[PDB]
């Protein structure tokens, strides 16, 4: 079988996309790998496919071209890859681009998976409405500012989920230090990986945390979901485990994972109910002062630092305050989220924000001192920078100073 | 997603295709059962139940007891930097250790990484 | 306008049929293209009062505002404020039973991408072609205005999409769904030769 890997092919995305898929810790690498761009490459990188000889095979052509897409023979590809540039100047050309690309290839194939980055949430919805796209099963497209939102307010709860999740996902071996630091205990954490496979069909009647510690106790292997049209994050006590329920797995590698199936023996809440609403709410009724800030006690929340202004991109807070805001919390236990940044770019996304409760706004500067004392940074569970500007800047260097 | 993100549902997915927006609603005998999931939380091992085990006790040992008696799965050790160093500092960074083995012990200033239901 | 402002609610508890649904990619800044001349002979006099087509707009209010000032003496035109991707507000005029649906392309003048030509309008063809009802939207019939004619291979999937076939022996333009501004092009070898355009056009 054989792959299409188009979009933004530039040579360290490709450098570290093949060093990623072609580890060799992997279990078979048969697949081959093809390649589409409208510029020939660079001497370097035919190097790189010398080396990777007999694996990845490059062509001259556009994805936007039906002939081209003959060419590589994509309605015997198993599935297609699409590379989005994350450091466009205008996020939302290289999304229309990127939707563009989705099109062309559904319009020459109707049945095909396609894997795609998604720079922006809100066109998420317009390459859903695609006729022949079809997430249950199997088309899967990622977004960039979704899955960093979520980790960050994730990390903001928990500290360190953030590198615990993406440790999880960056296909390692196992290497040993001697020296006896932190170094040898975190390598030996990072080892460990993301698996699924079907479990034994001798767990039928058992409870989930009776399997749970089952497994644990005989082969080092722990739960973290099961597939149910529904995933259910670790089920308590009163859930009797189906057949085939498709078992998550985490390990080291896929070895230990094949072990399992060879067993010897009032408007509070949001209308759908997954987070909680609330009133629409004028800027004006969250806007604070330095004062009132000062006479506001506030203690175990979350102080968030945004850069930028009117001429700035768009970052998306509304889906970062999201995870923070579902229905899980009780009303009492939520943590109040506290803006300092520009007023005059924080009204362009105040408008996604007015349906969640405890949201507080400070005009100003997040270098101001005296601002950051008013807010009582002190006491704060978290404290977020972020820079909607950090891609747009003219110097190539020195970035996020 | 459905972990990271609070939730995604193909209800709520179906949802936003449609709408593109989000609206409140009403209290039902449905979709109060819907907030029965687990969430993210740290606990520290100094004053709860476990601080007992927190001595030299096994990880695995923590771990079992846990889930046999709260359903509280637990999955990672935040650990700081200097701990395994013997001499005392007043340096408070602390890594991430994913997926200890059953055979690990406790510090006593270590905090876990852990999942709790919801009441 | 206020009179014929319609809003979402009042438009899902109105019920339309057989009417005529346009949707209109434009704003203050993008140049007019004129609808009198649209809706002039759909609202001719040959036609009997009572099977008159209904008209419904959906587009910018600010563009409707600016093309109000020649519009407001035909009946039976309503205007609803908002955009044509919108699920919801397609719903809301009842696509299933609107006889034909028109999209335009305001802003096609002044863009100058080589790409992105179109491009809302056929996201907005594959929208509501990808329209579910309780009954597909396959079956809806429309019609689109293009400006590349290269474009014409996406608005349709089971179709043999070649680059060198030219316009009209494509599969859009034989069924009729999709139209350029490129064909008006022969006319003038047209008249030059004859005389139709005096009368029959």
């Amino acid at each position: 079988k054989h792959i299409v890997v188009c979009g933004h092919i530039t040579l360290e995305s490709v450098s570290n996309f093949l060093k990623d898929f072609l580890h060799k810790d992997r279990d078979d690498v048969n697949v081959e790998i093809v390649f589409l761009h409208n510029i020939s490459p660079n001497l370097e990188l035919e190097a790189l496919f010398k080396r990777h000889f007999t694996q990845v095979e490059f062509y001259q052509g556009s994805v936007l071209n039906p002939h081209d897409l003959a060419r590589v023979k994509i309605e015997s590809a198993d599935a297609c890859l699409i590379l989005a540039n994350k450091y466009c100047a205008d996020p939302d050309a290289e999304d229309a681009s990127n939707i563009m690309r989705v099109i062309s290839i559904k319009n020459y194939h109707p049945k095909i998976r396609i894997i795609t980055q998604m720079l922006q949430y809100h066109n998420k919805a317009h390459l859903l409405n695609i006729p022949s796209w079809n997430w249950k099963e199997g088309d899967d497209a990622i977004c960039l500012a979704e899955l960093k939102l979520g980790f960050i307010a994730q990390s903001c709860l928990a500290q360190g989920l953030s590198t615990m999740l993406a440790n999880l996902f960056s296909m390692r071996s196992f290497i040993k230090i001697e020296e006896d630091t932190w170094q040898k205990y975190y390598l030996e954490g990072v080892s460990n990986e993301m698996y699924t496979e079907y479990l034994s069909s001798a767990f039928v009647g058992l409870s989930f945390p009776t399997v749970c510690e089952l497994c644990f106790v005989k082969l080092k292997l722990l739960m973290i979901a099961i597939e149910y049209s529904r995933i259910l994050i670790n089920p308590g006590n009163h859930l009797k485990i189906q057949e085939g329920t498709l078992g998550f797995f985490i390990a080291s590698d896929a070895k230990e994972v094949k072990r399992a199936f060879f067993y010897c023996k009032v408007k509070k809440y949001d209308s759908t109910g997954m987070f909680h609403w609330c009133a629409p709410k004028e800027i004006e009724k969250v806007i604070l002062t330095r004062s009132e800030a000062a006479m506001t006690v506030l203690s175990g929340h979350v102080v968030v630092c945004i850069f930028g202004d009117v001429s700035s991109a768009l970052i998306g807070l509304r889906n970062l305050v999201m995870p923070l805001r579902a229905s899980n919390f009780h009303y009492h236990e939520l943590k109040h989220i506290v803006f300092v940044g520009s007023i005059e770019y924080l009204k362009r996304e105040w408008e996604t924000l007015h349906n969640f409760p405890k949201v507080s706004i400070l005009p100003g500067t997040p270098l101001s001192r005296a601002d950051l004392r008013a807010v009582n940074i002190n006491l704060c569970d978290m404290c977020v920078i972020l820079s909607a500007n950090q891609n747009n800047i003219d110097d190539t260097s020195l970035q996020d100073k | 997603r459905t972990l990271v993100t609070g939730g995604a549902t193909p209800e709520l997915e179906a949802l936003i295709a449609e709408e593109n927006a989000l609206r409140g609603g009403y209290s039902t005998p449905q979709t109060l059962a819907n907030r029965d999931r687990c969430r993210v939380a740290q606990l520290a091992l100094l004053d709860g139940p476990f601080a007992d085990l927190g001595d030299g006790g096994c990880y695995g040992d923590l771990f079992c007891k846990a889930l046999k008696t709260y359903n509280m799965l637990c999955f990672g050790i935040y650990r700081l930097r200097d701990a395994h160093l013997s001499t005392p500092s007043q340096c408070t960074k602390r890594y991430v250790i994913t997926n200890p083995p059953y055979e690990f012990e406790l510090v006593p200033t270590d905090l876990i990484f852990c999942l709790m239901q919801f009441d | 306008i206020e009179k014929v402002i319609l809003t979402r609610s009042e438009a899902a508890m109105t019920v339309l049929s057989g009417h005529v649904v346009v949707c209109i990619f434009g704003d203050v800044s993008s140049a007019l293209i004129g609808l009198r001349n649209l809706v002039m002979p759909l609202r001719a006099s040959n036609f009997h009062y009572h099977e008159l087509k209904h008209i419904v707009f959906v587009g910018s209010i600010e563009y409707l505002k600016r093309e109000w000032e020649t519009l407001h003496n035909f009946p039976k035109v309503s205007i609803l404020p908002g955009t044509p991707l919108s699920r919801a507000d397609l719903r809301a005029v009842n696509i299933n039973l609107c006889d034909m649906c028109v999209i335009l392309s305001a802003n096609q003048n002044n863009i100058d991408d080589t790409s992105l030509q179109d491009k809302e309008c056929i996201l907005a063809s594959l929208n509501i072609k990808s329209m579910q009802f309780d009954t597909t939207g396959v079956n809806i019939p429309i019609i689109t205005e293009l400006v590349n004619d290269t474009n014409v291979q996406f608005l349709d999937q089971d179709d043999d999409d070649d680059p060198d076939t030219e316009l009209y022996l494509t599969q859009p333009f034989a069924c009729g769904t999709a139209f350029a501004v490129s064909v008006l092009d022969s006319l003038m070898s047209a008249t030059y030769f004859n005389d139709n355009i005096l009368t029959l056009i």
